[PDB]
């Protein structure tokens, strides 16, 4: 590793995490407050 | 035929001449510009219309423009 | 000095119009080819299908009765060379000469001969031949190729303004004119 | 007057990608028979794809 | 409250019909497996959040229609006067805030890196750390929209941007 970060930096991958984080945390909010209207 | 023309932005680096098929264009003599050459168009009468010179123009609106007009079976590209 | 070459000289040379008219000739009916096997013995087969060099790409009828064009030119060496008609020919040593029927197709082969060969071939001619005899002949006009500039040249449809100086459609109805050939100098038919 | 090699221009030519947009100065020729003289630089490409284009004197804001 | 021919939904006998019709097919499916085991639980646990929900529904002031099903009040003006302002108008609030931020975030980071040499390398690669740092910052992005605004560095001069010919 002395450039892979700099690959971990670029926009697929930013895009890739990113939207799994968010998507995971909204995913968890309607695990635990589901249904709301 | 089709039309060709030759605006005054023209800076004679010869791309579309070397780019057309039919041999319509040719570089003439010049002063407006420091290669002291234009481009120009002599033998309409057998251009096809391809508008490849426009596309190897390099200036900001093209020097060299195509107006499409009436068909002939020369302009057609007809083999038969 | 340059003068305008005549198709005449280059047509003097009868090998190579016998080869050109072998090769831009269509390929036969399977009607007469069916004939020409049927008159020779077995082992002669191949010598008959040998007698054809021409293709389904060559000239059809308007060759005949609107116009066709020629190349000629000058080779080095005996080379295959692509036509561009769909497949391949033989170029021989010395003069060489094609019909086509089309312009674009003979400057294709021009451009062709200006590229893809070690020692340049840069001597092509072309002419253009109506039915009645008269032989106009075409490139190089003036003898130097036109992306190289040459005295004696003049302007043609040249507009001395920029694109955005042109007028407005509007400002020329009923008139007969268009903007873009308003005080077009060395304006062609 | 011209402008100088390295300056800032703003260009003035309605047809132009560049329209409203500033450049750098190249280059400017001095002879009077050349009808766009001066050589200006850009960031953005243009359609074509060139990023480079010969401007005359009344056509650029400096 | 009653309003534009609605019925509230925890005194509405369709919906009572849907919540039954529901329950009903989550009792059939449970009748082809057996009383202890691990998809009986599955449905059970279904059969739950359902009946949950329903009451949730009932007791949040929803309003049913003839279809036994809730709708939502739009009007700002009717959804604060009769308690309908959690359906449309919050969200509303909630959106905008956050639609604000994510903008503010972008439009931050790309004033940031127009100042560098080649500035469309750092928008192919990300530069994480200046990204990162103006996520947070942003959290208030009105100071920054009213600032803006008021002096006048919202908008570029329509001189200096680039249009047709017109
Ligand atoms: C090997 C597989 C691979 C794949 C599938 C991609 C795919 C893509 N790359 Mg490419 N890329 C690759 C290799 C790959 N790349 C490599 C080796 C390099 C050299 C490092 C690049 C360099 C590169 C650059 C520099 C850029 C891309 C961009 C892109 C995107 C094109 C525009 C787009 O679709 O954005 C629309 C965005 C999306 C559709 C988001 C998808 C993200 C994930 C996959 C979805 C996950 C969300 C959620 C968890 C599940 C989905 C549900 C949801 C849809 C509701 C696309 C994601 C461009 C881009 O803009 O990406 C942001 C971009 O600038 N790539
Ligand atoms: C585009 C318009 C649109 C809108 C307005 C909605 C709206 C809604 N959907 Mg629907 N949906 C849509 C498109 C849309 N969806 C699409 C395309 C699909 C198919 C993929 C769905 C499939 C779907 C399902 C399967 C579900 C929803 C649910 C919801 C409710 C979300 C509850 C929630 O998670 O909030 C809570 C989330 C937050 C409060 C966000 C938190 C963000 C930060 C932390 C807050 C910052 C504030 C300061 C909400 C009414 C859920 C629901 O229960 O509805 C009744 C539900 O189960 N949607
Ligand atoms: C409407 C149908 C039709 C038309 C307009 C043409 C027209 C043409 N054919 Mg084609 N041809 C056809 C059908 C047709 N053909 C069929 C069905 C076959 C058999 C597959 C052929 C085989 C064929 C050959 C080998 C050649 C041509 C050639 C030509 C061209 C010159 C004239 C000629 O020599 O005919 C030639 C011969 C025929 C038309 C054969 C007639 C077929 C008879 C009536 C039997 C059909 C039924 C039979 C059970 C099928 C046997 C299949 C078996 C061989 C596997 C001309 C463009 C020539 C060409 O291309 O010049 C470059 C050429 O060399 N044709
Ligand atoms: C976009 C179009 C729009 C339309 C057609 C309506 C229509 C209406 N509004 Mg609403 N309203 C709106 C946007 C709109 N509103 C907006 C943007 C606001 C500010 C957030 C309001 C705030 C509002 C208030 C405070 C009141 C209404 C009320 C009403 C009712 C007016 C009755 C009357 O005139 O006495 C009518 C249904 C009145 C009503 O009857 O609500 C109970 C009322 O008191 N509106
Ligand atoms: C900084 C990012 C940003 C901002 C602040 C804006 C702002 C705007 N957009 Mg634009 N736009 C953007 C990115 C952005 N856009 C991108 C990435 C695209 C390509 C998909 C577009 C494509 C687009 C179109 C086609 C249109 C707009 C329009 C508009 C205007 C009205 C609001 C709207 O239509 O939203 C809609 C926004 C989208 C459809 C794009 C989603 C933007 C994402 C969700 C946010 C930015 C993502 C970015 C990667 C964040 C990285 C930040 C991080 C590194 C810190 C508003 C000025 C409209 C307009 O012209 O109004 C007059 C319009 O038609 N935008
Ligand atoms: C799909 C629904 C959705 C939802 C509910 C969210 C929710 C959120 N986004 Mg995300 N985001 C989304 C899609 C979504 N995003 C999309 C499509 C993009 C474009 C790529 C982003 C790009 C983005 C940026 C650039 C930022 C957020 C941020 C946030 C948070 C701001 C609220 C806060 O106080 O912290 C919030 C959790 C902000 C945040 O605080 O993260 C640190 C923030 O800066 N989002
Ligand atoms: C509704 C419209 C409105 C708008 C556009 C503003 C706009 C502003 N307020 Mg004001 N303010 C308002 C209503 C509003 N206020 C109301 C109803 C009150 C209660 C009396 C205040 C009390 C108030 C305080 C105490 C402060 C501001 C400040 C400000 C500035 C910073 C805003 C910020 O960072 O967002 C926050 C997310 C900005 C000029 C701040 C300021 O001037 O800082 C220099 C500040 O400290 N406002
Ligand atoms: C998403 C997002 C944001 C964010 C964020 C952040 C930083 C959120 C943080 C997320 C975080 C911190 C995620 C938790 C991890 C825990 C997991 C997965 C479970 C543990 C794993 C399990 C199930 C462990 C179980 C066991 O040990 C058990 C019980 C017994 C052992 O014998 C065996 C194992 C080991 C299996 C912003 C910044 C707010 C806005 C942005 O817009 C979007
Ligand atoms: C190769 C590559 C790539 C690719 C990628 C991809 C294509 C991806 C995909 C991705 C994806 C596709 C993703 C996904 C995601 C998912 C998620 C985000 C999930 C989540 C989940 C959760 C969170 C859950 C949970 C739960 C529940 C709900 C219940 C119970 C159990 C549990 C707890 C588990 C890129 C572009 C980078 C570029 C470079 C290279
Ligand atoms: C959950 C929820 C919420 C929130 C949410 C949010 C905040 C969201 C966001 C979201 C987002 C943030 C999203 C985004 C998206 C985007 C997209 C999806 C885009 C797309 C685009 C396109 C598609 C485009 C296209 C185009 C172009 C580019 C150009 C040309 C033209 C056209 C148009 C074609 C709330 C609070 C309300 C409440 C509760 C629920
Ligand atoms: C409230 C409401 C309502 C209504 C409304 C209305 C009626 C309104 C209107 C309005 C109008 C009639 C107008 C407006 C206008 C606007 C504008 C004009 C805007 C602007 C914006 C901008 C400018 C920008 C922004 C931004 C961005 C993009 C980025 C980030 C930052 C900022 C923020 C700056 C309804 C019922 C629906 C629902 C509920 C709520
Ligand atoms: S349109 Fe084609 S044939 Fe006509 S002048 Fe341009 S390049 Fe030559
Ligand atoms: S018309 Fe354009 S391509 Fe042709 S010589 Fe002039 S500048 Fe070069």
């Amino acid at each position: 590793m002395k450039y892979f970060t700099t690959y971990l930096s670029t926009a697929p991958v930013v895009a890739v995490l990113w939207f799994t984080l968010t998507a995971s945390l909204l995913i968890e909010i309607n695990r635990f407050f589901p249904d709301i209207l | 035929s089709h039309s060709v023309k030759i605006y005054n932005t023209c800076i004679g680096c010869t791309q579309c001449v070397r780019a057309c098929p039919t041999d319509v264009l040719e570089m003439v003599p010049w002063d407006g510009c420091k290669a002291g050459q234009i481009a120009s168009s002599p033998r309409t009468e057998d251009c096809v219309g391809c508008k490849r010179c426009e596309s190897a123009c390099p200036t900001d609106f093209l020097s060299v423009r195509v107006y499409l007009g009436s068909e002939t079976s020369r302009s057609m590209g007809l083999a038969y | 000095a340059w003068t305008v070459p005549d198709l005449a000289d280059a047509l003097k040379n009868t090998s190579a119009v016998a080869k050109a008219k072998g090769i831009a000739t269509q390929l036969p009916t399977f009607w007469e080819l069916r004939d020409a096997l049927s008159e020779v013995p077995k082992s002669k087969f191949p010598e008959v299908f040998a007698s054809y060099k021409g293709s389904t790409g060559t000239l059809l009828s308007a060759a005949e009765k609107e116009e066709k064009y020629v190349i000629t030119w000058t080779s080095p060496k005996k080379q295959i060379f692509e036509l561009p008609t769909g497949g391949a020919a033989e170029m021989e040593e010395g003069e060489n000469i094609f019909f086509f029927a089309r312009k674009e197709q003979c400057l294709a082969l021009g451009a062709q001969l200006r590229t893809a060969f070690k020692p340049r071939i840069e001597n092509f001619q072309i002419f253009r031949v109506f039915p009645n005899g008269e032989v106009q002949y075409l490139h190089p006009k003036d003898g130097v190729f036109p992306e190289k500039v040459n005295q004696g040249r003049t302007k043609a449809n040249h507009n001395p303004r920029s694109i955005g100086e042109n007028a407005e459609p509007a400002s020329v109805k009923f008139t007969g004119t268009t903007p873009k050939d308003v005080q077009t100098e060395g304006a062609v038919a | 007057a011209g402008p100088a090699r390295g300056s800032t221009v703003k260009v003035t030519r309605p047809e132009s990608y560049w329209y409203n947009q500033y450049g750098k100065v190249i280059s400017v020729d001095e002879s009077g028979a050349i009808r766009y003289p001066v050589v200006v630089r850009f960031e953005k490409e243009n359609y074509q794809g060139v990023t480079t284009n010969n401007f005359a004197l009344d056509e650029l804001e400096y | 409250e009653a309003i534009l021919g609605l019925t509230p939904c925890a005194e509405s006998a369709k919906f009572q019909k849907v919540l039954t019709k529901e329950v009903k097919a989550l009792e059939k499916r449970e009748k082809l497996y057996e009383p202890g085991s691990a998809p009986f639980q599955a449905l059970e646990a279904t059969k739950a959040k359902t009946q949950a929900r329903f009451a949730k529904y009932a007791e949040s002031g929803l309003l049913c229609g003839a279809d036994g099903l809730p709708h939502l009040i739009s009007d700002p003006g009717l959804a604060v006067k009769y308690g309908h302002a959690g359906e449309t108008l919050i969200p509303t609030i909630g959106f905008l805030y956050v639609a604000g931020y994510i903008g503010t975030a972008g439009r931050t980071y790309l004033q940031e890196i127009s100042t560098r040499q080649k500035p469309t390398q750092s928008e192919i690669i990300i530069d994480v750390p200046l990204a990162t740092s103006i996520a947070f910052k942003s959290w208030d992005w009105p100071n920054k929209a009213v600032k803006e605004l008021a002096s006048g560095t919202l908008l570029e001069d329509a001189k200096n941007v680039p249009v047709s010919r017109r």
